[PDB]
């Protein structure tokens, strides 16, 4: 809230998840600290109930050059993947996220994957 | 505590973390990721430093947890230093995550300090420098 910028803070307070439920789809939104980039080849996020989804429609951010993956989409503060439907059910359905990336002052935090449970509430956070 | 579980702790060699776990002598464990580029320059790095004089004071090994933190599974991540460089690099494996967890390990990489009777006596989440490390030869209350 003072700050959400640089290495000073630790992931886990790094990132703020907005989860927005639609009717069209899921749209999740996570509020990434000034000073951390997550690789949009490594954002793993999908939910369905048995797999029926169309694909994970990202926005797209910015394209970061590499010394090993060579140049890759980064997203540095905006972060917004749509879930779309393939199948228009009122079942309930699962969200799998995966959180990877790296931070400029040089540290690499791990794929942090937290999977929910759609069951309805609107907004979504992890039990940590 | 849990000594006897620190000791159950095998390498990706399959040898228990008992060969840098003794002597009463002062460990020094980091988590790094398999497929992160950050951690990969700094592979090297770890070996240059632990084969310093100066760092062979104390025990510096790499510890990663197979399937934690959505790594690689037990029996890929063993696999995958087995096509590895550096036939010399401590990589213990923590199945389920017995250390990282009790740490609270949500970022890489990891240093932490283990007394030399074996507890944990300093746990930094980031980066170390040279300056840093003397600074906890001289006081181990010195953090960041």
């Amino acid at each position: 809230m003072a700050l959400d910028a640089n290495d000073l803070l630790p992931p886990e307070k790094a990132f703020v998840p907005e989860l927005a439920v639609a009717d069209d789809g899921v749209n999740v939104r996570f509020r990434i600290a000034d000073g951390y980039y997550m690789y949009q080849a490594k954002i793993v996020g999908k939910t369905n109930p048995a797999d029926l989804l169309g694909q994970p429609s990202f926005s797209k951010g910015e394209e970061k050059e590499d010394e090993f993956f060579g140049r890759q989409t980064v997203y540095h503060h905006e972060a917004q993947v749509a879930f779309p439907y393939a199948k228009a059910v009122g079942e309930p359905y699962k969200l799998v996220l995966t959180y990877q990336g790296s931070a400029e002052a040089g540290v690499c935090y791990p794929p942090v994957d937290t999977e929910f449970d759609i069951f309805g509430n609107g907004t979504y956070h992890p039990q940590t | 505590m849990v000594p006897h579980t620190l000791s159950t702790l095998k390498t990706a060699d399959n040898r228990p973390a008992s060969v840098y776990l003794k002597k009463d002598k002062p460990t020094l464990i980091k988590f790094w990721a398999s497929w992160c580029p950050l951690c990969l320059s700094e592979l090297g790095q770890t070996e240059k430093w632990a084969q310093d004089a100066k760092f062979s004071s104390a025990n510096l090994i790499t510890v990663a947890s197979p399937g934690f933190l959505h790594e690689k599974k037990d029996g890929d991540f063993q696999k995958w230093y087995a096509g590895l460089n550096y036939p010399k690099l401590p990589v213990v494996t923590d199945n389920g995550g017995t250390i990282a967890q009790s740490l609270n390990i949500s970022v890489y990489p990891s240093w932490a300090l283990i007394g030399k009777d074996g507890d944990v006596q300093r746990i930094v989440k980031g980066s170390i420098n040279e300056a840093q490390a003397l600074a906890l030869i001289r006081d181990p209350n010195a953090d960041l």
